[PDB]
């Protein structure tokens, strides 16, 4: 069946330039104009560029006008995106997009190739205590980390129902966080054990925290 | 030699009709693939490719596999504005290393009544 | 350019029903609108094409009707897996490249009031200089809920996040955590600390607080 599978992504830094590549196949890549669209988090799509078939004719979007190149290579069967003069707005995930026909509807979309751009290193997250009560609610607080994913598990994975680990957020500083919090009875509380695990694995890190009542 | 007749200068079509587009080849040498692209320079699309890939909405008018024949017209279902403009038939010749354009019509100008 | 509204922006539907999802253009588009399904963190995949037609491994609980410009897709009997954005593309004016705003499509459910908690920040926190003031709603529906952070009585703007879990697949609930952040400077100058919420389960808005100390 047709495939259209992305590469090249990654985490970049503002003024870098990056090569994303959709590899094509299960078709006559040469007879088709493909297109590259772009999806930043929780945003709609948004159309980045578009190739003819024979690779001489181009379409871009204005707001990556001057900046972003697209080309194709039909031998190969390969589309390419140059991405010159990055800045922190062109975070997305870029889809590779197969056209029906020339002027029509889009027929088949790119597994997706996300691309991060944040001037920011490598760190491991900081994790604090969110302490409950003084049925009850505790969490813990990972803060301050890059790139994405962290992972977090409570008690070694040993506790699941009723947990909540919130998708991260882009604070200002350029660093992401999240919350994980649970619900268990107040009875258990300074009887049993809660610790969160979390996991970083583009820092090599593990932290594990014993949240407890405050006094 | 090889030349590629296209009789239609302009052809005025209904939203939602199809076009029929006329082409006409006068031999068979050289060889090659007959293609139909919408333009002229190097941002014409490709409508139609005897050789490769599948063009939902074209036809051929003729059987262009068997060899003998000469007609390359195209029939293409549900014109709409999108797909105005101006249609050439091109010859292309041999092959290796790629398919090399030999010859064009004058075009076609297909357009859409409101 | 033709203007595509596609409407309404989210819609809930009960386990089991009819979900009819409408797509307007500004003028006439003929048959050639394209339905798209994306579910959460995956790509797109196209479900209907030429306004009625399923593309080739599409479910015939998804249908597409309509011509001109007022379109609908219909989805049958409704599984939590179709919870998804879905896209409306015309391909009758150049250029195709163009969506509507998308309709978020989430199962529906009995109202559930939030249970809400504030946690003040740690004072392991309070040493690196920074203080996180989270609060969390737990498990309601549906979604639409105002948090307002107050301090000392006074509205906050502008210091805090929201981040939201998606629809659980058992329950159908939504939780909620809201992060106010500020100095230890500024955390340190105030004393009462407080989350209000309002959400329609509740018969009047909530508030937890903490002062420090």
């Amino acid at each position: 069946d047709v495939q259209l599978v992305e590469s090249g992504g990654g985490v970049v830094r503002p003024g870098e330039s990056l090569r994303l590549s959709c590899a094509a196949s299960g078709f006559s890549f040469s007879s088709y104009a493909m297109n590259w669209v772009r999806q930043a988090p929780g945003e709609g799509l948004e159309w980045v560029s578009r190739i003819n078939s024979g690779g001489g004719g181009t379409d871009y979007a204005e707001s990556v006008k001057g900046r972003f190149t697209i080309s194709r290579d039909n031998s190969e069967n390969t589309l390419y995106l140059q991405m010159n003069s990055l800045r922190a707005e062109d975070t997305a995930v870029y889809y590779c997009a197969k056209q029906y026909d020339w002027n029509s509807f889009f027929d088949y979309w790119g597994l997706g190739a996300l691309v991060t751009v944040s001037s920011a290193s490598t760190k491991g997250p900081s994790v604090f205590p969110l302490a409950p009560s003084s049925t009850a609610a505790l969490g813990c607080l990972v803060k301050d980390y890059f790139p994405e994913p962290v992972t977090v598990s409570w008690n070694s994975g040993a506790l699941t129902s009723g947990v909540h680990t919130f998708p991260a957020v882009l604070q200002s500083s350029g660093l992401y966080s999240l919350s994980s919090v649970v619900t268990v009875p107040s009875s258990s509380l300074g009887t049993q054990t809660y610790i969160c695990n979390v996991n970083h694995k583009p820092s090599n890190t593990k932290v594990d925290k014993k949240v407890e009542p405050k006094s | 030699e090889l030349q590629v007749i296209q009789p239609d200068k302009s052809v005025l079509v209904a939203a939602g009709e199809t076009a029929t587009l006329r082409c006409t080849a006068t031999s068979l040498i050289p060889v090659g693939p007959i293609q139909w692209f919408r333009g002229a320079g190097p941002g014409r699309e490709l409508i139609y490719n005897q050789k490769e890939g599948h063009f939902p909405r074209v036809t051929t008018v003729s059987d262009l596999t068997k060899r003998n024949n000469m007609d390359f017209s195209i029939r293409i279902g549900a014109i709409t504005p999108a797909d105005a403009g101006t249609y050439y038939c091109v010859k292309f010749r041999k092959g290796s290393p790629d398919d090399v354009e030999f010859k064009s019509g004058a075009g076609t100008e297909l357009s859409v009544r409101a | 350019e033709t203007v595509l509204t596609q409407s309404p922006a989210t819609l809930s539907v009960s386990p089991g029903e009819r979900a009819t999802l409408s797509c307007r253009a500004s003028q006439t588009v003929g048959s050639k609108l394209a339905w798209h399904q994306q579910k959460p963190g995956q790509a797109p995949r196209l479900l209907i094409y030429d306004a009625t037609n399923r593309a080739t491994g599409i479910s015939d609980r998804f249908s597409g009707s309509g011509s001109g410009t007022d379109f609908t897709l219909t989805i049958s009997s409704l599984q939590t897996e179709d919870s998804a954005v879905y896209y409306c593309q015309q391909y009758y004016y150049w250029p195709p490249y163009r969506f509507g705003g998308g309709t978020k499509v989430e199962i529906k459910r009995t109202v559930a009031a939030p249970s809400v908690f504030i946690f003040p920040p740690s004072d392991e926190q309070l040493k690196s200089g920074t203080a996180s003031v989270v609060c969390l709603l737990n498990n309601f529906y549906p979604r639409e809920a105002k948090v307002q952070w107050k301090v000392d009585n006074a509205l906050q703007s502008g210091n805090s996040q929201e981040s939201v879990t998606e629809q659980d697949s058992k329950d159908s609930t939504y939780s909620l955590s809201s992060t106010l952040t500020l100095s230890k400077a500024d955390y340190e100058k105030h004393k009462v600390y407080a989350c209000e919420v309002t959400h329609q389960g509740l018969s009047s808005p909530v508030t937890k607080s903490f002062n420090r100390g």
